[PDB]
């Protein structure tokens, strides 16, 4: 509802690399085959609006296509996008520091299947007991998978659900932005 | 915004033949494109998403590709099933827009129409109206001419025609012609005839009856 | 199983307003955005907008901003689209569908909205029996004539759907604010009139259900 | 009609300064009171489209409000704007190197008046004979005036016309982009 | 997009009084804002552009300011001229949008209406119709009640009322009431009366005539 | 002098198309973009789009993209807006105006477009003379009644415009596809009826020009 402080902000694109940053955020999209989000470092999740004046490539954008929620200071930018993933309103935003990228969580695998569960709250790869969940899946996402990294463990994007639908103690995000 | 221009607007092709339909966007949509199939009167079915990814249950004879502003849906070994309209839609920017569409004809054997004629029902006659119905079933190609003759003289007004879509199995067509008269006008004459002129023959396929019989 | 349920048809007088519904079933409702699409003959498809099941936040096609109002009830898993100040240009089929991954993988059956000042009229159903005497070949064609109804749609079956092969139902045609629809069915002569053949016509707009048995002349 | 080479391009905003640049172009907008175009250096006028991926602040823009024409590789950016001036389709683009800024040409003055002529082709401050034109005006522009600088002299924006409407030998732009 | 919400929707103020109308944009429009004045049935006139710059010929009593999303048009020493609707419009982004508008009333002296009554013309009577017209001229405030009485009994159907906009000079109002009857219904009765109930008095201002006179 | 000229009114049947014109005068036509604005009671102002007089390039409000088509003839300094498939919702006044510096400093008089199936009808003009006998005070009020016309507009003057003071022309009111308009004029009794007072009514739609002299009863 409010706008972020534009005194500590810096957005720059040069050659094949684009970066929307400030003191807490470092949002990097790269041109490889296509322009897409490569890595987002969120030192501490904000709750403001990223100013359009410091936004690259923000023409005709549907907010539901933006990986990082605009309400969480996500830039209204086509750089803030990734094929196969809608907006991550239910990511682990209440874990403090969070780092999004596109790679596999250690010991885990992600498979494409229409059988897989529909997108839900972001689930951590380790249970409350600390047991690792190895088999994951998705219906219509792309690989490598959307991965969160917080101080409490490694998470997957909303689209990605545990393949063994039968997990007992799941650690899932409780926030909805 | 992003405008989707689809081509060809219409296309006719035989079973087993390879067809390719193209979709062009006014701006680069970055492989955020879906192909749908719809045949009236059902709802559209997702064929392709992400430009090159087939949806679940879509046969191997379907393929799709392209990048930038140019995309293509290719059907190899065309089947009678694959008749109907094909649409392309982008998921890149807002608003979402669709292609104009491409109706797919299954080109097939030429077929003479099966003609049936039907006098007014006693109920309609009780109501004071009198409709004579002519059914032209299972023919190809789609274009066909229906001529109504009352006592030998052509009647043009009061005729209502209606074609069906191409059949899902034999790829043929069927049309219904309804000549609506008043009861008095119907009783004014005797012989009623429907003649079907089709590509298959210059000789009209004729069905007829007499009122007082 | 995932399914979207919406009324088959709605009749609304010009200048008035109507609210279309879309009841979702078989999936976590909040997970997928709810999009509305307009289909009109000649104009093709038109994306109207979407609603967010999580916060109830709408995003409109700028063209439909004053025409449509998108709302949502997450509790009942139902989306709503209110069309106001309707004209003849708003007469079309309105689909509701979900974006399950940059793709409309699940659609509704679509709601046929008719905008007209014309009055609802029950259909007259007439049995079409072959001409007197014999019938060509070993196959006989029967017919059913639905005349003078409004508005769309009507549903016509043969023997309650038991007879589906050899059936040709023709699209209705409008004349003087009244529709005319017809249907044919071709069966073997050994089955008619030996076994009864009845056409079943339903016109929900006038709460009409008529069964007409095809009797020989 | 075609798009510019995005290999030699660099766009960056930091603090109060925003720069859309490549090998030939250097387009600088600054935040002072408001965000507006401050200076544009065009080493050689291009005829392509500036890629949106490298465009800052390009949401809901009417091209006629953009100082540097989009057909001349002008960024579809609200940074590419200046109060009181519409698009400069008839600027001295055929003079090779051209530098836009907002200051007065030496020896000249610009006055606001409804009497002044409507906007036309960009006129140079010196005639063909080399005589200087001192008195200029504008109807609805803002000050300091839009100024071009080429190897052949100093020019004013389209909005700015010679106050003495009666000048004999004017050097005016013949290009219309 | 950018939506312009204008306030107040309507406002009434006396001559010489200072008024201020506000315009709020859904997004920052960076002083790219214009104020127009329009009074039906003329075309709108540019008052202000660039938020604070007055157009040519605009009196010194007009001023305007604001920044970001908040803007204000202030009229000092309000004049009877300055009646009419005021609109704000941004020139920042596309599409261009306007404010809802603000109608300005010149609050003035309370004024009793001047009532005149008019029997049907011989031409209309020749046509078979019969309209009785009542003119209520130069009154204030705008709200007023017109009651038609035929032979002493109130007639409600067939009455057509029409107010004028506020006068540019005396700031008053005028309304026309037309009671349309058939010639037969008109000749069925004798006494025709129009009564005007206004704020200025609980006593109705009455005009009347008799048909056979 | 800068002026924009456009027809006062246009009547068009629903579903049809009409092309509005805008002839510019008094300035270098290519220098200023040509914008079109829609004004409808209740909906307020709506920017439809603009056309570039230099290259003929249009920019549309996304809402009016399928409704309006903007074209331009630079040679004749005239802009055109084609409205197609018109409904009752398109019945409004259409202005053309120029942006002479992030401001619409010059407007046209606006074209009143009426979309209706109703037929053009010439007005009946009736003189309204005071009741028999004397008249209250030293001032007399006369009237003029324009009845049963379609469509808008009509123009009513007194003594060919020579009598403008004390004149109240009332906005027309529609009833059963026919308009009714009235006007009053208050003069001194020493001038009426001593000097003739005639109301002049023009209805261009039906090519009607009627002068009605107010005679004493």
């Amino acid at each position: 509802t409010t706008e972020c402080d534009s005194k500590i902000i810096g957005t720059a694109v040069k050659n094949n690399l684009a970066i929307h940053s400030d003191l807490s955020y470092w949002i990097e999209s790269r041109l490889n085959d296509t322009w897409k989000l490569e890595r987002a470092v969120l030192g501490e999740v904000k709750s403001c609006t990223w100013p359009e004046t410091h936004t690259l490539w923000g023409d005709g954008i549907l907010e539901s296509d933006l990986i990082i929620p605009v309400t969480l200071a996500g830039p209204r930018s086509n750089h803030n996008r990734r094929p196969g993933y809608k907006t991550q309103n239910q990511g682990p935003w209440d874990e403090g520091r969070v780092e999004i990228d596109f790679d596999y969580c250690p010991g885990t695998t992600v498979t494409l299947s229409e059988s897989c569960g529909h997108r839900g709250p972001a689930t951590r790869t380790t249970t409350e007991s600390g047991k690792l969940i190895t088999d994951w899946c998705c219906r219509s996402c792309t690989l490598p998978p959307l991965r969160y990294q917080t101080d409490s463990g490694c998470w997957y994007g909303m689209e990605i659900r545990p393949q063994r639908h039968d997990e007992k103690t799941l650690v899932q995000s409780q926030v909805n932005a | 915004d992003i405008q989707m221009t689809q081509s060809p607007a219409s296309l006719s092709a035989s079973v087993g033949e390879t067809v390719t339909i193209t979709c062009r966007a006014s701006g680069n949509i970055h492989n955020y494109l879906a192909w749908y199939q719809q045949k009236q009167g059902k709802s559209p079915q997702l064929l392709v998403y992400n430009a090159k990814t087939l949806a679940d249950g879509v046969p191997s004879r379907f393929s799709a590709s392209g990048s930038g502003t140019q995309y293509s849906l290719k059907i190899n070994s065309l089947q009678p099933e694959d008749f109907g309209s094909y649409y392309c839609q982008h998921f890149w920017s807002t608003p979402r827009t669709f292609g104009g569409g491409t109706k797919l004809e299954i080109k097939r054997a030429d077929a003479a129409p099966t003609v049936s004629i039907f006098p007014p029902s006693s109920e309609q006659l009780t109501s004071g109206g009198a409709s004579v119905v002519c059914f032209l079933n299972n023919f190809y190609p789609k274009d066909i001419n229906v001529k109504w003759k009352i006592d030998g003289s052509e009647r043009q007004n009061g005729v209502l025609n209606s074609w069906t879509d191409q059949d899902s199995k034999d790829s043929t067509y069927s049309m219904s012609s309804t000549l609506t008269l008043t009861k008095d006008e119907y009783e004014r004459h005797n012989s009623y005839t429907c003649e079907a002129t089709h590509k298959t023959s210059t000789s009209p396929i004729v069905k007829s009856f007499n009122r007082n019989e | 199983q995932v399914q979207l349920q919406q009324p088959g048809a709605e009749l609304v007088k010009p200048g008035a307003s109507v609210k279309l519904s879309c009841k979702a079933s078989g999936y976590t409702f909040t997970s997928y955005w709810m999009h509305w699409v307009k289909l009109r003959p000649g104009q093709g498809f038109e994306w109207i907008g979407d609603i967010n099941p999580n916060n109830g936040g709408p995003s409109y096609n700028e063209k439909f901003k004053r025409k449509a109002t998108l709302t949502v009830d997450t509790s009942s898993s139902t989306a709503y689209m209110q069309l106001s100040s309707l004209t003849s240009e708003d007469s079309a089929v309105y689909y509701c569908t979900i974006d399950d991954g940059y793709r409309f993988g699940y659609w509704g059956q679509g709601t046929l909205v008719t905008v007209s000042a014309a009055k609802t009229t029950a259909p007259s159903v007439y049995p079409l029996a072959p001409v007197c005497g014999d019938t060509t070949g070993s196959s006989v064609t029967l017919g059913c004539l639905v005349k003078g109804y409004f508005p769309e749609p009507v549903t016509l079956t043969w023997n309650s759907g038991s007879l589906s092969s050899g059936v040709h139902t023709f699209p209705a045609v409008l004349q003087s604010d009244l529709y005319t629809l017809s249907s044919s069915v071709t069966v073997t002569s050994s089955t008619w009139p030996s076994q009864s053949i009845t056409c079943n016509v339903a016109h929900p707009a006038s709460s009409t259900k008529v069964d007409k048995k095809i009797e020989p002349r």
